[PDB]
């Protein structure tokens, strides 16, 4: 995996280049906002049980055929697997917003997952609606103005949104 | 690629765990150090030609036979000298990368993995590179935390060769 | 899916063995018990609505807050009550399946695998389901071997939750 | 794997259904004939050395190119592998007639075996003639009216025939 | 397929090593022995019909019931006799192959692997083949190193059956 | 793997045949030249560090984009892997000239390597130029008339050339 800093480093090494002062400026910008980035990790993680359960509950309400007999989330084993899936993805998203780079989410989670779901017969689009739901809730939690120093977390929220959308796109 | 942040994630992932407070403290330390690290990388970069050519010269001074002796492994030719300074540049470039990174990861992945084979196979003496790293350490003119972290990676490279 | 016959085959296959007399005795026992098992499954099936709704009612009686308290995990809503009776039906349906099967296999594969995650994640109390299983045990009105085997699976489900 | 009883159970669970009284009637029918079903397992198994050897001997007589130099059953290793193959299949057939369901034969034996034989260069049709031979002999042994209480084992014989034909079809 | 040369290569490859002097000595020994081995294979080949038919006859003499008794496993039929001599030919052919090879490899790969299953499954007595190998040993009329190596493989086949 | 002798044996066994006296004549010919065959193994092996380093040095000089940043032999890891590759192939070539047969080179080295390099993104043609370079140097070393009894090693050199060309063809 990479993080924000090693991502620009790998890109530079590919080019036999030193990092440019502009690039360093952008990284120092990310560092100056580091407190906020923690908060995002901390808040999503702190509330991740709510997020998985609420997003799943909603998904099943919206697509009832999933929990009907014969359905892909029918039986405890298949339900457990699904809940585990939502958790694993949310976990990897938090890893990406923590690292400031997507590669960990790509490499250890998303890569090949689409094919896995086709083979399994898991409805990848359904997984994606659930990821989209976890995104709305994670941001509302993350972007909440209460119990915290007021400031602007707009960059981070777009960036968190990106990781969720990227995860949703991969299972599709 | 080992940085503080990737090491924290890797290990929690080993245990199938969400990041906890432990790892958020890791991020806190990375951010604390990052000013110093990024300043050091910029300092080294902007003086790269002098350090690199100075360090090459320091190796030739310490080991004169390296500029006389017959062999593609020696700096006894126009081209051979070119190769040498190039390796020394690679070293310095890696030191900057580690500084940007807050970790030895870039050096480990790009330089140190398989180095011993390279040096054995091309008959290059670890002791040459050790000298240059020592010269760069003496001559970068960094101070404070930047110097200390920069020196950690230069010294890490000497441990790697020793 | 664990029954007497599949357990016998699985294990001989483990050892790369043909079925011997040992396993044919297993089949003999399955056939001995099967009348009782199939009678019990039919008895439970034909009285399924009363038992299920009776057992749900027994849980509400024992745990009144489950019908008042706010939360999608509680029976405090028309829908929540619907879900609960549905789970209790799943339980009973599984008990019938085990009876048809002559083994806990159906329950293991369909209900028990991952149950603990479900209950933790949806904040459902094992103690609710334990009560219902106890109510069904008290009220099926089976007798003889049918009751004993039926009660083995109801009790197996309580061990699973405890 | 499934057996007779868990097969109808899995089919019912897929449908969120209780088993119908008619279905139970058919299972009680299988149970009432259980003694005979044992006998079939016992007799085939008791005589399975004869069955593998006789069917193989015949196969090689009918297709002599198999044991000619260069042939697929030429060399002890390849011959041993073949005899082992006939044994494994007959073993799985006995498992199916014992369980009253085919899934064990499908899952642990037949699934992917066709592709295995193409890759290996094994003549799948030849394997199938040998399975067909073991079927005739197993039934003659199983259906023999001597040393046993007379009765009708007609259902079981069709059912045993099915498993053999199913195995022969899979290697094809 | 085990010969001196393939055994040397296999083992160095196990250790990821180039061939050293050790293995070149192995080749030296193979070349030393190879005259004797290749002479022996040619001697056996040119007298194959007599040895094979002689050895078959020796088995029938020692075990008379093998030509009378009822069964596809016995030489009690025109065809059964044909099969037997054929197996004995296979044995001799293998002995020649080992001689050409300078090792038991051909026999191991072509005859010995799975033999025990074959003999068990077709109800063939190891003791029949043991006798024939003993007859061939007595009757090839080789001398010197050729006889010794030939006898090593004939004896290796008897150990394999015993 | 096979060697010279087991190669003709496997070919004979496929045919249920004894080895012909002519075949044995050719093998006795190989045996009579065995001393020279060692020398070839010994000399290449004795000088194999030179051969890998010199052939690699030349390859990089001829194709400089390989050691440029972004290049396939750029970074110590990728360079080490490459040098290791040249060594492994030269090792297997020596195995083939030692055994008098190519199968070991085919089975444990060359088989599937082309596909491995495409997947990896390794330039198979480049590997092949390097094998071609090691061939010229190995032969010059092997065929050198100094410090040795003069004689004709012409068969062996063609045969050594074959193994190198075969290795170069496989990575292509
Ligand atoms: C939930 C929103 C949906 C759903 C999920 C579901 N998934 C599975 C099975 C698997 N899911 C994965 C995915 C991962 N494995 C990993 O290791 C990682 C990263 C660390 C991921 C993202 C895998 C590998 C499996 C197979 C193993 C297993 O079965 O546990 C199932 C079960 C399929 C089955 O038939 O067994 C289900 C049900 N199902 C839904 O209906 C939702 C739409
Ligand atoms: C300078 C201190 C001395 C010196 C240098 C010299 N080096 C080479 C050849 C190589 N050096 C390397 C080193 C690296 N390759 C990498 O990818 C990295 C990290 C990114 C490093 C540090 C390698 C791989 C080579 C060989 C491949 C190549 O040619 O690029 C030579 C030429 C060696 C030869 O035998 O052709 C020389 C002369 N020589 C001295 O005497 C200096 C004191
Ligand atoms: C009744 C005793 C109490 C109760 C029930 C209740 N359950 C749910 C939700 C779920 N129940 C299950 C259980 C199963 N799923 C299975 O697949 C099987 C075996 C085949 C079982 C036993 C599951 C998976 C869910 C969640 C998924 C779904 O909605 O179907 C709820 C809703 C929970 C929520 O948070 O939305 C309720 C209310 N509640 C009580 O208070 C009763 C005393
Ligand atoms: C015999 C009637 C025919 C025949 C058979 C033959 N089979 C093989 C090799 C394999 N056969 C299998 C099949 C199975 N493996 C399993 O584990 C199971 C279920 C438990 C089955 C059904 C497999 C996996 C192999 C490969 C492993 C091995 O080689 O033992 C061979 C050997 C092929 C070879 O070249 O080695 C042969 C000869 N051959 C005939 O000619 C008959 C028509
Ligand atoms: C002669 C010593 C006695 C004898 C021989 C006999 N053998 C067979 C049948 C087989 N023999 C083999 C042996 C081999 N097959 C191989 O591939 C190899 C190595 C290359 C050997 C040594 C095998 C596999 C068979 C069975 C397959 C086939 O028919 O070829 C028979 C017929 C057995 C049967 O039951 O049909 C006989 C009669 N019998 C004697 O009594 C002799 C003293
Ligand atoms: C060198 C002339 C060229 C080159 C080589 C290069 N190879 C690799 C990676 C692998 N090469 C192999 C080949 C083998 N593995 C074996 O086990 C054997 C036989 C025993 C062979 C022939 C394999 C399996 C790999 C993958 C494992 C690994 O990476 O070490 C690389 C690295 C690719 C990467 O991105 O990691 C390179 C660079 N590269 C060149 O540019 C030369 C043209
Ligand atoms: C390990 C447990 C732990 C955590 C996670 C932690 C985070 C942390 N977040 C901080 C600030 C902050 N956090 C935010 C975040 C937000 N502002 C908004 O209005 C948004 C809704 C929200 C977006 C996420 C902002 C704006 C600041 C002030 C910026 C700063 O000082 O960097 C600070 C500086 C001190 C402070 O202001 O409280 C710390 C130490 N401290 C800890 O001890
Ligand atoms: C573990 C060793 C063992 C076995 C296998 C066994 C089987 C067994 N088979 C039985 C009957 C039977 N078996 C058959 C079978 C057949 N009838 C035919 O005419 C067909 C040719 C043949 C088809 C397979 C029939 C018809 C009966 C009587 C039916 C019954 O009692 O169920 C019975 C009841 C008692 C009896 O009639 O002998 C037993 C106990 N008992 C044992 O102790
Ligand atoms: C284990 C260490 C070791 C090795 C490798 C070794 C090889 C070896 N090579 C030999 C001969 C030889 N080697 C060659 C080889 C060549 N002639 C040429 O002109 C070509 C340039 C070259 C091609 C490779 C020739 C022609 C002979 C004489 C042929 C013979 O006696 O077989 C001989 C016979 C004695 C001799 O002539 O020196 C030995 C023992 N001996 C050892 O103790």
């Amino acid at each position: 995996m990479f993080d924000a800093f090693t991502k620009v480093v790998s890109q530079a090494d590919a080019r036999g280049a030193y990092l440019t002062t502009d690039q360093i400026d952008a990284l120092t910008a990310l560092v100056s906002d580091g407190n906020k980035r923690m908060d995002v990790v901390n808040r999503i993680t702190s509330n991740s049980s709510k997020i998985v359960a609420d997003a799943a509950r909603s998904l099943f309400a919206e697509q009832p055929q999933l929990i009907a007999p014969g359905g892909n989330a029918y039986t405890s084993r298949r339900m457990a697997a699904c809940l585990r899936d939502m958790e694993i993805i949310l976990r990897y998203v938090t890893y990406a917003i923590f690292s400031g780079d997507a590669s960990v989410l790509d490499d250890r989670c998303l890569n090949g997952l689409r094919e896995t779901y086709i083979a399994l017969g898991t409805p990848g689009a359904s997984v994606a609606v659930g990821v989209e739901k976890m995104k709305q809730a994670a941001l509302a939690i993350a972007g909440d103005t209460s119990g915290i120093t007021p400031g602007d977390c707009a960059s981070i929220m777009s960036e968190v949104a990106s990781y969720f959308d990227r995860a949703a796109a991969a299972v599709a | 690629m080992k940085t503080p942040l990737t090491e924290a994630v890797a290990v929690a992932d080993s245990q199938g765990r969400f990041l906890s407070s432990t790892e958020v403290q890791t991020a806190f330390g990375r951010f604390r150090q990052a000013g110093a690290s990024l300043a050091a990388a910029k300092g080294l970069t902007e003086k790269a030609s002098s350090l690199t050519s100075g360090a090459a010269q320091a190796v030739y001074n310490k080991f004169p036979y390296t500029t006389q002796m017959q062999g593609p492994n020696y700096a006894a030719t126009q081209t051979g000298k070119d190769k040498c300074v190039r390796d020394i540049g690679y070293y310095l470039r890696m030191v900057t990368y580690c500084l940007v990174v807050g970790g030895t990861g870039p050096m480990d992945d790009y330089l140190i993995g398989g180095l011993a084979e390279i040096n054995k196979t091309f008959e290059l003496s670890p002791s040459w590179y050790i000298e240059a790293l020592k010269y760069i350490k003496a001559n970068h003119g960094l101070s404070g935390d930047p110097a200390v972290e920069a020196n950690s990676y230069l010294d890490y490279a000497i441990n790697a060769l020793s």
